[PDB]
RNA sequence: GACGCGACCGAAAUGGUGAAGGACGGGUCCAGUGCGAGACCCGCACUGUUGAGUAGAGUGUGAGCUCCGUAACUGGUCGCGUC
């Protein structure tokens, strides 16, 4: 059987000066041929651990691994900024080699709620057929929050698409833009195109919304 | 000193084949064990293949066993990875890594390359459309306003946004790509400005898909009303 | 008692022989670990507990031992010969 390595958790948040600890669990013996390795966005791995509890040469030594039996944890005992970022175990006892699924380490901050922009489709694409209808949340904490496009009031499903930044290194917000998708024929047959954002920071769900060829 | 640069990256289409390569330099590879680990966009490591020193011994990820083959030219200081019968569950950024010394750092994978976009796909190579994102007439959400462009439907990955030619970075927002169910790729740029010089500031989004040789620059102004 | 001759015994050694399996070893087989720029292959070192088929998974005329012989001798015993 191909060994099987669990992570978790999934992910976290932590505050600066935090102690953490990451887990990986092996399906059967993997002796101590376990290793961590961090990974920035955009950016290749780099090796922290080897052999379970050995410091890679010119990891800071607040990284450390330790084995118990075939449990496996990473732990970081004060986090710096330069530590938030995504942590992989693997293990490497025999092929194939076997990855955990990842941890990814975020900032803790203050909650704050999204400032909500819409944009209706730009004349020029709606020569071309289709229109795009964009909301943009920006510089909200934490990630959890809820897009929902009503057209005439009536909600959609299934016809927009999400993308969220990574945490800013700055504020330590993330942004979200939700794309609606619709033919211009179908476009053009309704009025009341809005946008409704739920957030942890907002008391109640806030709407922006433009009507089709007014301004 | 020690460094690992991939090549040979690119779109290919569904049953095709490619090769990439790994090319060393600051140690010889004859020395060590040679990996290839990938990682689809937004997921994890997967490992797929290496080469072991002195035996030339092979191993391969149940996912790729019979259509990858992993070799070196030794002359050449560089490894290899065949990739037959790719299926787009293959697209990935494609790394090579070398297992370090056993007395140093145990099996550990202690370098490892900036990766190469492998994306297999049966979409044809295509320029995006740059849409603006207008500022709204109403004004703000917060003393500000936001604009941005829309850059549709273009293939493959990547594609590079900046605002008036890098002068504009703060407050910039430029969103990772969804693929669409089209086969091609959307994304946007938003940034936040000051309401009150919406008139008088210029605001350019410059886009570069250098795949489809398609380089274009877009203003992004308020409307009639 | 000395010497001599012989026989028997003993005997370093030795030719043949055939049982014993990890408590005789192995440059026998295997497993685990470390090392050699080395997860496997190759070499070396360590560790193994029913490691583990007794003569072969062995292209050892291996050690010890069983059984059948042979035997240096500068060992013993008995007989005989001469003082
Ligand atoms: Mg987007």
């Amino acid at each position: 059987s191909d060994i099987q390595m669990t992570q978790s958790p999934s992910s976290l948040s932590a505050s600066v000066g935090d102690r953490v600890t990451i887990t990986c669990r092996a399906s059967q013996s993997v002796s101590s041929a376990v290793a961590w390795y961090q990974q920035k966005p955009g950016k290749a791995p780099k090796l922290l651990i080897y052999s379970a509890s050995s410091l890679y040469s010119g990891v800071p030594s607040r990284f450390s691994g330790s084995r118990s039996g075939t449990d496996f944890t990473l732990t970081i005992s004060s986090l710096q900024p330069e530590d938030f970022a995504t942590y992989y175990c693997q293990q490497s006892y025999s092929f194939p080699s076997t990855f955990g699924q990842g941890t990814k380490v975020e900032i803790k901050r203050t909650v704050a709620a999204p400032s909500v922009f819409i944009f209706p489709p730009s004349d020029e694409q709606l020569k071309s057929g289709t229109a795009s209808v964009v909301c943009l949340l920006n510089n909200f904490y934490p990630r959890e929050a809820k897009v929902q496009w009503k057209v005439d009031n009536a909600l959609q499903s299934g016809n927009s698409q999400e993308s969220v930044t990574e945490q800013d290194s700055k504020d330590s917000t993330y942004s979200l833009s939700s794309t609606l998708t619709l033919s211009k024929a179908d476009y053009e047959k309704h009025k009341v195109y809005a946008c409704e954002v739920t957030h942890q920071g907002l008391s109640s769900p806030v709407t922006k919304s433009f009507n089709r060829g007014e301004c | 000193e020690v460094q690992l640069v991939e090549s040979g990256g690119g779109l290919v289409q569904p049953g095709g084949s490619l090769r990439l390569s790994c090319a060393a330099s600051g140690f010889y590879i004859s020395y060590s064990s040679i990996h290839w680990v990938r990682q689809a966009p937004g997921k994890g490591l997967e490992w797929v293949a290496s080469i072991s020193p002195y035996s030339g011994s092979t191993y391969y990820a149940d996912s790729v066993k019979g259509r990858f083959t992993i070799s070196a030219d030794t002359s050449k200081n560089t490894a290899y990875l065949q990739m037959n019968s790719l299926r787009a569950e293959d697209t990935a950024v494609y790394y090579c890594a070398r297992q370090g010394y056993r007395r140093r750092s145990g099996r550990g994978f202690d370098y490892w390359g900036q990766g190469t976009l492998v994306t297999v796909s049966s979409a044809s190579t295509k320029g995006p459309s740059v849409f603006p994102l207008a500022p709204s007439s109403k004004s703000t959400s917060g003393g500000t306003a936001a604009l941005g462009c829309l850059v549709k439907d273009y293939f493959p990955e990547p594609v590079t946004v900046s605002w008036n030619s890098g002068a504009l970075t703060s407050g910039v927002h430029t969103f990772p790509a969804v693929l669409q169910s089209s086969g091609l790729y959307s994304l946007s740029s938003v940034v936040t400005v000051p309401s009150s010089s919406l008139g008088t500031q210029t605001y350019i989004c410059n886009v570069n898909h250098k795949p489809s040789n398609t380089k274009v620059d877009k203003k992004v102004e308020p409307k009639s009303c």
